């Protein structure tokens, strides 16, 4: 329909509530409502998330109970920030994540209250490390057929929509669906205090304490393994010192012939780890 | 050295022009503004109080060393020659080159036959005029083209593409065929196909004096009032895009309509198009209405204010703009505001070689990946032309190392 | 370069059309009629030899590259003083 | 010539400082 730019903001809280709640209740889609503010036409600001609760065993099946809606409302009132609601959310969790027709069932009624309350949906499952896969839409009419649907303004945000992108349903289902990007703004704050806990915090407290337990390791237990090592080192030797010569034996370096391999580079890698945690004894235990 | 110099071009060589190829190598490959001026200023004496009389070598250190006093000198003595043959390349060649503050503080200069001879350089409309005759007489177009490009129609944002086309090929001609030969078509996309083809029409207009205002009076959004909203408040844009680096009855026309008009859908055209004939100008008066265009508290008419107040101050470095510009777009909640004064700063500051970067290391500093951005584009403008490697470093490096894709 | 975020922004290329011409005026605004002179071939030269010919001035379209073919018209009557390395406006003395 | 012809290699000393400078940052970044 008449269109404006896509953009949709987000909260750091967001995303973690969502892959907490969508994984904790993975097999059935988990109803979850959505919480921010309306800046302007064509940015939204989600900064809040909190999870409905759920009802009987089936699929896909929402609800919003209104004294849910009160109640919950109330107490973010008497939290530090009371703020308008701005959509809702669920998984897709088995699949490439298009609203259902629950989804669209819901959107057709939840729609008549907010223009732009944009339905998002989470998979914890087709996200590994590298993908949020954070996925939104919006939905449009069937009234507006006769008029046209594409203003699009600013236009790179449509052609990087359609590269996040499978399916033959989702090209069957950009009828009814137009998404919308979504960005991420991060406090330097937040930024480097996770920098903290995750560059800092898997390192232990007091931070002496784990460089020593190495130095407890380092002429205890080493040896053992250093037995280990060493007769990997000899039996993977006698027998890829074959290698060489059937190199010369079967061609110039043609296709893969069998099973094994050098990989004597990992074992090396653990005897490197012998030799720093040896440094690590004069460090340590010397003052 | 200096003198040492003046001791090798004052010798008994046969010497047309190596004072003028030398030149060029002095232009070439020159380390800062403060050793090309020291080679420039003495080479003039020279010319000066040389026997043959040259007037490319004078007019190259005139437009190079930007003297509002030195033109004046000369063309005193060239008016007081009593031979406008010769006041004439000097004048001309002027008026292509340089700035406008540079004409227009010599202008008192000249001020200070006569009478019209600066009115005849200085304002240099009909050069302006001799290339759009040039432009109306020579037509060597094709309708065919646009006819294969037209008949693969689809609605989609390919009707800005066309007009913006059919603009382009017919710059500088005055000619609304396009508007003649059909009428629906051009009705189809709604408000932002409709600005394009509003503008469109000052894309056809550019340099045009004569009839602009009564031409686009047709489009002015006081009389006829249509229901699209950038439909009218394109007509202001389209002027601006005719009357570009020169100012006129435009800036005291535009200056009271961006007063009293309608909600910020016309303010987006108004600035625009009058820092547009303001480009370069550093008027104050038009600074002073773009300060309320950037505390509209509206973004999208954030982005008239953010290209204008660059725009009006074009190589100016107005310190306390750089104040206004970054210490609005900081606490602000929208973008277009964001990307606005970035396009802005990176405007405000240009050609300076090393002046810019005190604010490039600010702007190198912010988490903001807008901002970093935007120090991108301030490093890329002040630096127009600039063979030196003092920005290429960081520049590139940045666009290793940022997360950021439009960065 | 940055035409997305705001599409009139396809306007402001229409300003980086700049004029290439070759002029030649001998007052302030007489037209005289003249036509000099090429050094290269008739199908360079076109936009859809001996001597090419070029205006009087409206001026005459050029090539970049052909700044430096053309010659002065040494037989007719008008005559640019001024060495013409360059299109746009310069003086056209009569002899 | 010499002037030019020993001006302009001034350009590609500084040129091979550039990219010997850059492809150490692209090869630390490619890993990443
Ligand atoms: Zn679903």
């Amino acid at each position: 329909a008449v269109d404006t730019a896509e953009q949709v903001y987000i909260s750091s809280l967001a995303l973690l509530k969502m892959l907490k709640h969508g994984r904790a209740g993975v097999p059935m889609e988990v109803m979850g409502l959505m919480l921010g503010e309306f800046v302007d036409d064509y940015t939204v600001r989600v900064i809040d998330v909190f999870a409905m609760p759920q009802s009987g065993t089936g699929v896909s099946v929402e609800a919003v109970d209104p004294v849910f809606q009160a109640k919950m409302l109330d107490m973010l009132k008497q939290t530090g920030r009371p703020e308008m609601v701005v959509g809702w959310y669920h998984s897709h969790p088995g699949f490439g994540c298009w609203l259902s027709g629950v989804d669209i069932n819901t959107q057709q009624s939840f729609e008549a209250l907010s223009e732009r309350a944009v339905a998002v949906v989470v998979d914890p499952i087709q996200s590994v490390k590298g993908k949020v896969v954070i996925d939104a839409f919006r939905l449009i009419n069937a009234n507006m057929m006769v008029l046209g649907h594409e203003p699009r303004q600013t236009t790179s945000n449509l052609g990087h929509l359609n590269k996040p992108s499978i399916q033959a349903l989702i090209h069957g289902l950009n009828r009814h669906y137009y998404s919308i990007t979504i960005n991420y703004r991060k406090n330097e704050l937040e930024q480097k205090m996770l920098l903290n806990l995750h560059k800092k915090s898997w390192m232990e407290g007091l931070t002496l304490q784990d460089y020593s337990e190495h130095c407890k390791h380092n002429e205890s237990v080493v040896k053992e393994m250093l037995e280990l090592a060493k007769n990997y080192n000899k039996a993977v030797e006698e027998e890829d010192k074959m290698t060489p010569e059937q190199l010369a034996i079967k061609n110039v370096g043609k296709q893969d012939p069998k099973r094994h391999l050098e990989e004597h580079v990992d074992v090396l890698m653990t005897s490197n780890i012998v030799q720093c945690l040896a440094a690590m004894l004069d460090t340590v235990v010397f003052k | 050295r200096l003198d040492v110099f003046e001791k090798t071009i004052l010798e008994s060589n046969d010497v047309p022009g190596m004072l003028a190829y030398s030149l060029k190598l002095c232009m070439s490959l020159m380390q800062n503004k403060q050793f090309r001026n020291k080679v420039l200023r003495v080479l003039v004496k020279i010319y000066m109080n040389l026997e043959k009389p040259d007037f490319i070598n004078v007019c190259q250190c005139l437009i190079f060393l930007d003297d509002p006093q030195a033109v004046s000198d000369i063309l005193e003595k060239l008016v007081k020659e009593d031979n406008l043959l010769m006041a004439y390349q000097i004048c001309f060649d002027l008026y292509e080159s340089a700035s406008q503050q540079f004409l227009s503080s010599v202008i008192q200069n000249l001020r200070t036959d006569q009478t019209l001879k600066m009115i005849k350089i200085l304002s240099g409309e009909m050069a302006i005029e001799l290339h759009l005759q040039f432009l109306i007489r020579n037509n060597n177009t094709d309708l065919m083209i646009l006819k294969n490009t037209k008949d693969a129609v689809r609605n989609s944002v390919c009707h800005t593409a066309t007009v913006i086309a059919n603009s382009f090929m017919h710059c500088g001609t005055t000619s609304d065929q396009f508007l003649r030969d059909n009428l629906e078509w051009l009705a189809r996309a709604t408000n932002w196909a409709k600005f394009t083809a509003t503008a469109s029409l000052g894309v056809i207009h550019k340099g045009h004096e004569k009839e602009a205002l009564q031409l686009m009076a047709t489009y002015l959004p006081k009389d006829t009032s249509p229901g699209s909203a950038y439909q009218e408040g394109g007509g202001l844009y389209a002027l601006g895009l005719i009357h570009a680096n020169h100012g006129g009855d435009i800036i005291d026309y535009l200056l009271n309509q961006l007063k009293n008009a309608s909600n910020d859908i016309v303010r987006h055209g108004g600035s625009l198009g009058l820092g547009l004939a303001a480009m370069g100008t550093a008027r104050q008066d038009v600074y002073d209405l773009l300060k309320t265009n950037l505390y509209q508290d509206d973004a999208v008419t954030g982005e008239a204010a953010g290209l204008a107040l660059g725009l009006v101050m074009l190589g100016s470095k107005n310190a306390q703009a750089i104040e206004d510009m970054v210490g609005y777009a900081q606490e602000t909640q929208h973008e277009k505001i964001l990307r606005g004064l970035a396009v802005g700063i990176a405007l405000v500051m240009y050609g300076r070689m090393e002046e810019a970067d005190a604010l490039i290391e600010s702007l190198c500093r912010d988490k903001d990946p807008i901002l970093r951005r935007s120090g991108m584009y301030t490093v890329a403008m002040a630096y127009c032309g600039s063979g030196n490697n003092k920005a290429i470093r960081r520049l590139l490096h940045v666009a290793v190392s940022d997360v950021n894709d439009d960065v | 370069t940055q035409f997305w975020f705001w599409f009139p922004l396809s306007h402001f290329l229409s300003l980086a059309y700049t004029p290439t011409c070759v002029i030649g005026l001998n007052k302030d605004l007489k037209m005289p009629k003249v036509q000099y002179k090429s050094n290269c071939k008739p199908s360079t030269f076109a936009y859809p030899t001996a001597k090419a010919k070029k205006k009087e001035k409206n001026p005459a379209r050029v090539m970049p590259a052909q700044l430096k073919v053309l010659t002065m018209p040494e037989t007719c009557r008008y005559q640019p003083f001024k060495p013409l390395s360059i299109g746009g406006i310069i003086i056209l003395k009569d002899t | 010539d010499l002037y030019s012809r020993y001006k302009k290699l001034q350009q590609e000393l500084e040129f091979l400082e550039v990219q010997e400078e850059y492809i150490k940052d692209e090869q630390k970044n490619l890993k990443k």
